[PDB]
């Protein structure tokens, strides 16, 4: 297009808290973690 | 006029033990894993990162 | 047909007779899980009596089912957002790969 | 917030609230534009009864 | 056929035969003007997803308004913020309004 909320029969879907964007950036600190630094990075520093 | 009031409240009591019974299912997993815990982790000592 | 289980394969089984691998494979597979759910949200009011004055005073006289259908979605949203934060956000830093 | 949830005190979080707030509501009502008109011209106008 | 809501100009291309439109939950959802061949999209004027941030009453009693999946500017509209309290029209427009 460019009120969805009214359209419908009174349903919606909520956006999820955490974006795709964010989500990435998790799994990235995870690999980056375990390629740099094996299982060490989970147990501590 | 009763008919209606049982079918009312029956529905209401179907509904509360519908819930009862996914929140026990809900329960019962958590019950599972502190059994799993206490085995794994106060019996034992777990390598199980985490 | 009559479903085969798999290969028929005996094993050469001996008292003194073992087998030992000479090389190996480094095999990567793929594990998919479901982590959340889509958050819907219904408006009850607005879907039981859509812009209606004397079906939502009707509606009115059947107490807090509407008001329990609307909790029970938002503890489903809240749980979804919950399993999201327990599966991927369990580093406590954001590390980078080096260049 | 404070109705819906059944309570005079909130607590700390975002809750999803009903809607009480009602406005004024005009009515229209809308028909096909007036055409097919009887014979009525010539039935009452007419000559001789 | 009668109905509640609001009348909007249509974006869609009725067919000449066609009168009335419909939603796949058998609801009108958009209209042919008898008189003017013009087609209204029906939307209805009924607001439920609001939600109010809140910290606990017990601290303060500021509040912040969430209106979901609208543009800042359609908000005093959407919520037909003309007629409602002038209370609530600080949470319609103002200068802390984010999207
Ligand atoms: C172990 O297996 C690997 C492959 O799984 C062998 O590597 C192959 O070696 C031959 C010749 O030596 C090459 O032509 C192939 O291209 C190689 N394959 C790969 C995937 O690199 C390796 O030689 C084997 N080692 C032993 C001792 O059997
Ligand atoms: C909201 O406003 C922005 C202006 O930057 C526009 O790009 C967008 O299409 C608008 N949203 C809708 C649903 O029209
Ligand atoms: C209906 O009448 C109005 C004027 O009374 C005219 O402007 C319009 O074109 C007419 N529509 C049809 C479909 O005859
Ligand atoms: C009959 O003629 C008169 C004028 O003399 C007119 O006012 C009236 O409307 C006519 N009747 C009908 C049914 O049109």
């Amino acid at each position: 297009i460019a009120i969805c909320a009214q359209k419908f029969n009174g349903l919606t879907v909520l956006p999820p808290l955490l974006t795709d964007e964010m989500i990435a950036q998790y799994t990235s600190a995870l690999l980056a973690g375990t390629i740099t630094s094996g299982w060490t990075f989970g147990a501590g520093a | 006029q009763i008919d209606r009031l049982i079918t009312g409240r029956l529905q209401s009591l179907q509904t509360y033990v519908t819930q009862q019974l996914i929140r026990a299912a809900e329960i019962r997993a958590s019950a599972n894993l502190a059994a799993t815990k206490m085995s794994e982790c106060v019996l034992g000592q777990s390598k199980r990162v985490d | 047909y009559t479903m085969s289980l798999g290969a028929e394969n005996s094993v050469a089984y001996s008292n003194n007779s073992i087998a030992i691998p000479t090389n190996f494979t480094i095999s990567v597979t793929t594990e998919i899980l479901p982590v959340s759910m889509t958050k819907t949200s219904v408006d009850c009011t607005m879907y039981i009596c859509g812009d209606s004055t004397e079906c939502s005073n009707l509606l009115l006289q059947y107490g807090s089912f509407c008001t329990q259908l609307n909790r029970a979605l938002t503890g489903i949203a809240v749980e979804q957002d919950k399993n999201t934060q327990e599966v991927f956000a369990q580093v406590k830093q954001i590390y980078k790969t080096p260049p | 917030t404070k109705c819906t949830l059944k309570s005079f005190t909130v607590e700390k979080g975002i809750y999803q609230t009903s809607n009480f707030r009602v406005q004024p509501t005009e009515s229209i009502v809308r028909f096909p534009n007036i055409t097919n008109l009887c014979p009525f011209g010539e039935v009452f106008n007419a000559t001789r009864f | 056929l009668t109905g509640t809501g609001v009348l909007t100009e249509s974006n869609k291309k009725f067919l000449p035969f066609q009168q009335f439109g419909r939603d796949i939950a058998d609801t009108t959802d958009a209209v042919r003007d008898p008189q003017t061949l013009e087609i209204l999209d029906i939307t209805p004027c009924s607001f439920g997803g609001v939600s109010v941030i809140t910290p606990g009453t017990n601290t303060s009693n500021q509040v912040a308004v969430l209106y979901q999946d609208v543009n800042c500017t359609e908000v005093p509209v959407a919520i037909h913020a003309d007629q409602l309290t002038p209370t609530w029209r600080v949470y319609s427009t103002g200068s802390n309004v984010f999207q």
